[PDB]
RNA sequence: GCAUGGCAAGUCUAACCGGAGUAUCCGGGGAGGCACAGGGAAACCGACAUGGCCGCAGGGCUUGCCCGAGGGCCGCCGUC
RNA sequence: UAUGCCAGCUGGUGGAUUGCUCGGCUCAGGCGCUGAUGAAGGACGUGCCAAGCUGCGAUAAGCCAUGGGGAGCCGCACGGAGGCGAAGAACCAUGGAUUUCCGAAUGAGAAUCUCUAACAAUUGCUUCGCGCAAUGAGGAACCCCGAGAACUGAAACAUCUCAGUAUCGGGAGGAACAGAAAACGCAAUGUGAUGUCGUUAGUAACCGCGAGUGAACGCGAUACAGCCCAAACCGAAGCCCUCACGGGCAAUGUGGUGUCAGGGCUACCUCUCAUCAGCCGACCGUCUCGACGAAGUCUCUUGGAACAGAGCGUGAUACAGGGUGACAACCCCGUACUCGAGACCAGUACGACGUGCGGUAGUGCCAGAGUAGCGGGGGUUGGAUAUCCCUCGCGAAUAACGCAGGCAUCGACUGCGAAGGCUAAACACAACCUGAGACCGAUAGUGAACAAGUAGUGUGAACGAACGCUGCAAAGUACCCUCAGAAGGGAGGCGAAAUAGAGCAUGAAAUCAGUUGGCGAUCGAGCGACAGGGCAUACAAGGUCCCUCGACGAAUGAC
């Protein structure tokens, strides 16, 4: 599909297991090394780095992901309410980079180690 | 710029008043409507004539006149040369959904020619013997009585 | 409205020719060209073969075809000659092109105008 | 004329005769035609619905309430041209032939033509292209066909003198207009040709505004795009000689 | 009909086939069409690659006198 | 100077414009039946709170298995509460479970409910018992068989034409239908089942011989494939149900033989590689889906944000397309390459099992009847004497015969065996999957980008709209004053921007409020064009203009 509407849709259309691909994050160049891969699926447990927002340049751990709406809450990165109160500003995992990961699961570790499979 | 092109801010497009061009009644009817009457003119008149034989009672026969032959005889150098001969039906072209070969007389003949068809006419014996040549009649020339 | 960029500068060189040197056959055949396509000179060997005398060049506003037979030794110029019409002319004179005519005889003399 | 043949570590190695069709005289004229024709050839048919508009039953009233005859359905204007929502008068057709004939020899006439007119320094620079060469086209050994790299073909068009035309298609353009709805966003510059001889050059093909293309099969438009003649074309050694008969 | 363009006593391929960069495009395909002869209801027969004269353009010459394509007027030929 | 005229400014009204595309439109490749084992469709249910849509079915946004997937999830739908998921959830694929009522609707009745075991009805078989089975209805069009107009054209109109069209009745399939010559008839020493495409050709033929209508043989292609009965001669050697026993069918003939390379019979020759039945059973290709997948997120500047400019550097069998706070091959998805899976091709091709092909001589043993054919009356067709069909009446031969070759009869010649039957592939459509675009871009394009066949109209058949856009991020405006007040207003807060503040991008015109310049309560109406005066005017994007005098000085031309 070269039709910018047909792209576009299946993006937005496109069923939950699908959807792990759009919170993908570059990883930095020692993970790079360390796992033979460019990127990888951000995780509630990793540590991030901001590389382009009015947060570029802070660091925090991510501390929720949601898959529906392709976005990532990383700590400290957030908004003042009018009544004061603080709320995360969701980001594109696209201007983000992985320094640390979050290998409690077997699975996630494993992925990442073999050579034949992306995590 | 077209024509066309030209039309727009026009109102009528060419068509004069704008009470001219609206349905067949501007042409005078539907198709050849009329050409009995009003629009008789320039049109064959009404009637029949003569009658037809039947499509498979037809022959069609292969012509040539010796004026084609006669000016490439020499570029036909892939056919017989004597004291040139050549067989008409090697050298017309539908040959073969024909019915038969004939030459024709039209133009001249400047070689000596010896010619083999299934027909020929009294202008193409005459020129191709008065250029010393010869005609020589088919087996299915052989339809002659 | 001419489209060929070739027969457009044939044209031309054939107009220079005819001012500058004395011709006056140039610019003749300028203006056939010039004309619609539907009126430019078509001929076949048999013409040529008519009217033609040799030492006096042929020249065509148009395009020579190749039917009939040609026997005189004379040097045709057209704008193009089929492949065939130039095959027979070579064969006992000589074809050529119009760009060439204009160079070997701008003043166009001793020419013969055929269509 | 004589064809200076290069290795691929851009070094003269001899030379082979450039073959006559690259003296057929240029006509731009006949190329633009080829093109046109090869550009209408895949334009796809469309049109709008037959029945779009029509599907109603609006009647006009006539007479005697004031109001124009125009078709009404449920006191709302319909099927009629000056009707919002009424049918198209005169509408794109499926039934309309949007193909352009060619004759056979007109069309490989301008194919020969468009090949000589890549033997031009002159004619080469002034459809655009960029590079520092004096002879033109570019001839090489077969050996090329064997490259795998792009990285590879890029070092032996810097020693050729002539990678300066891939810097130019280097750049796309994003189109003014909607086409860029339609997936038609972007366009750039048209650069080097490369003519092999067994298979298009795989390790050419993604240069910036490249081509890739095959001695038998080699058309108007890869040699002429968009009619304009004089294309930077690179021909392989046998490419080359397989040119000559077309 | 016309303007432009290719080829020219020829010209063009259709469906379709092969290739491929796969609706483009390159190669093939002349089936068949129109043109190359007409006249006659039909049977059937079957024509000027030029014989004469004017003469435009153009060319030539010793500067009106020649040669004069095309064009025009005739002859002559095919057929009913 | 009221009422007021003209133009502008500030604010509004309105929703044009420009930009944008979750929708259309069209083309292309693939694929293609569902239903009594109750479909399609509809009704009513089903959620913690649930009105619409979607899903699902009393196990009700779901239950189970296997595979994939993965650290999240609890549909559209971003609330509140609560919950699920490493016992691997969500989600995807395949298979299974559940699957209310009406609905072909089938126990009977009924506006989706009700009444007291049910294939209702029609059929085949039949253990003659609904025991075993069939049919019904749906489907985007396509396909086959029947019924069959009129407006219109002929410049009126009747035959003709529109047209075997619209519409109606019946029915199949994934494709239908056709199909192995009683053919063709470039007449031949020739072709060789059938569709279809190109052509033959607007030719032959029809026709108030008007208007109009309109083939075929052949040829070039596509794809290719050829067979089975009836009968003769045999005569129960046979078939169906059932595990079996047993039952049923069948001399009104099951089965063997055989089918124009005619066959059978009798006597021979040779031989099987034909055919038919059954077994096995794909490659490749194509369509879709999936795995893996290279290279910058470096410097300075602008900016709310770099995907911008300048600089430095990288990959490329990958510089298609998309996303990301602005123009991104190197930030993310993907893209090239390679690989895997399913579907279709296809129960086909190949391979193999069984069968046995064929030839000579003799033999009038066999070879489809209301038929071939004629007549009356119609329809239909280009079919004209010479199309195809219907209807009423009449009506033959038997291969030693018969039909055809575009009028009839007789002879000759050439072709061919009707009145029994089957048959793959090449072609139609577009529901469904996917791809594509010099198509449209929200009054367009579907009626439908939105609640869309929705809201709404009609007793009913049927009819049928309009409505797209905050922002990078909800940061979707806390606190205070005012007020009858969760309204509104004031002040204030967020953001690059609130003149982005909720139907919120831009924000035209008609037009409205206030206001500025000009005119204005003694004066006349196509509202202007061209001349010339008043008054008015920030810059920018135009820079000229006035008067003395003098130079030049056409026509004309004095006191
Ligand atoms: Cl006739
Ligand atoms: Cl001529
Ligand atoms: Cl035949
Ligand atoms: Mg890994
Ligand atoms: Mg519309
Ligand atoms: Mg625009
Ligand atoms: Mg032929
Ligand atoms: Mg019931
Ligand atoms: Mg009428
Ligand atoms: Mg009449
Ligand atoms: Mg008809
Ligand atoms: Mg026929
Ligand atoms: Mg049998
Ligand atoms: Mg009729
Ligand atoms: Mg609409
Ligand atoms: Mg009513
Ligand atoms: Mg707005
Ligand atoms: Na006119
Ligand atoms: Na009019
Ligand atoms: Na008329
Ligand atoms: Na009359
Ligand atoms: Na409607
Ligand atoms: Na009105
Ligand atoms: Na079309
Ligand atoms: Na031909
Ligand atoms: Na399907
Ligand atoms: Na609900
Ligand atoms: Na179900
Ligand atoms: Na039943
Ligand atoms: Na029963
Ligand atoms: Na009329
Ligand atoms: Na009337
Ligand atoms: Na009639
Ligand atoms: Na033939
Ligand atoms: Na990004
Ligand atoms: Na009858
Ligand atoms: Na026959
Ligand atoms: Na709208």
């Amino acid at each position: 599909s070269k039709q910018p509407d047909k792209q576009r849709k299946s993006q937005r259309r496109a069923p939950l297991h699908e959807r792990h691909k759009q919170v993908r994050a570059t990883l930095s160049a020692d993970l790079r090394e360390e796992y033979g891969q460019r990127n990888v699926r951000v995780n509630a447990g990793d540590t991030v780095e901001v590389l382009r927002g009015d947060f570029a340049g802070e660091e925090g751990e991510v501390i929720n992901v949601d898959l529906d709406k392709a976005v990532i809450h990383v700590e400290d990165v957030t908004l003042e309410k009018t009544d004061g109160e603080e709320v995360p500003r969701p980001l594109d995992t696209s201007n983000v980079r992985v320094t640390d990961l979050d290998l409690e699961d077997e699975k996630r570790e494993a992925r990442l180690e073999s050579e034949d499979d992306s995590a | 710029t077209s024509k066309k092109k030209r039309q727009r801010g026009s109102r009528t497009h060419g068509g004069g008043s704008h009470k001219n061009r609206r349905g067949a009644g501007h042409r005078g009817g539907r198709g050849d409507a009329g050409r009995d009457k009003h629009e008789f003119h320039n049109h064959e008149p009404l009637g029949k004539s003569g009658f037809k034989r039947p499509q498979k009672v037809q022959e069609e026969a292969a012509t040539i006149d010796v004026r084609e032959i006669d000016e490439n005889v020499t570029l036909l150098a892939a056919d017989d040369v004597a004291e040139f001969r050549v067989d008409v039906r090697d050298v017309v072209e539908e040959a073969d959904d024909a019915d038969y070969v004939k030459v024709l007389g039209a133009g001249q003949v400047r070689h000596e020619l010896t010619l083999i068809a299934d027909d020929f006419s009294e202008g193409a014996r005459e020129k191709v013997e008065g250029a010393g040549g010869s005609v020589e009649l088919t087996d299915l020339g052989e339809e002659r009585q | 409205s001419k489209t060929n960029p070739r027969l457009s500068s044939l044209i031309a060189d054939l107009k220079s020719a005819a001012r500058s040197s004395g011709g006056a056959v140039w610019g003749d055949v300028a203006e056939r060209l010039e004309k619609p396509r539907r009126t430019h000179a078509e001929v076949n060997l048999g013409r040529i073969e008519r009217y033609a005398q040799e030492d006096e060049t042929v020249v065509v506003p148009g395009k020579v075809l190749g039917s009939g037979v040609l026997q005189k030794d004379v040097t045709v110029a057209a704008v193009d000659f089929s492949g065939t019409a130039e095959t027979k002319i070579d064969q006992v004179g000589e074809a050529v092109s119009l760009e060439q005519a204009i160079e070997n005889n701008p003043e166009g003399s001793h020419v013969r105008v055929i269509r | 004329m004589q064809a200076t043949i290069y290795d691929l570590d851009g070094n003269t190695d001899g030379e082979v005769d450039l073959p006559d069709v690259f003296e057929t005289p240029v006509r731009s004229d006949l190329i633009g035609k080829a093109v046109r024709a090869a550009q209408a050839n895949r334009k796809q048919d469309y049109g709008s619905d037959e029945y779009a508009g029509l599907r109603t039953p609006a009647e006009s009233f006539g007479s005697g309430r004031g109001q124009a005859h125009v078709p009404k359905l449920d006191g709302r204007a319909r099927r009629v041209p000056q009707a919002v929502k009424g049918r198209s008068a005169h509408p794109p057709k499926t039934e309309k032939d949007r193909s352009l004939d060619l004759n056979d020899k007109e069309r490989q006439l301008a194919v020969r033509s468009a090949l000589a007119a890549t033997a031009d320094a002159d004619l080469v620079a002034d459809r655009g292209h960029e590079f520092d060469r004096d002879e033109v086209p570019v001839v090489v050994s077969d050996d090329f066909e064997d490259l795998v790299k792009t990285q590879e073909v890029v070092s032996l068009l810097e020693a050729l003198d002539v990678h300066a035309d891939i810097d130019r298609a280097d750049e796309t353009k994003i189109k003014a207009g909607q086409g860029s709805a339609r997936g038609r966003k972007y366009r750039r510059p048209a650069s080097i040709l490369f003519v092999t001889s067994d298979e298009p050059s795989t390790a050419a093909r993604n240069l910036a505004g490249a081509d890739v293309a095959t001695a038998s099969e080699v058309n108007t438009e890869d040699l002429a795009p968009g009619g304009a003649p004089g294309r930077l074309t690179v021909f392989t050694e046998s490419a080359l000689a397989e040119v000559a008969e077309r």
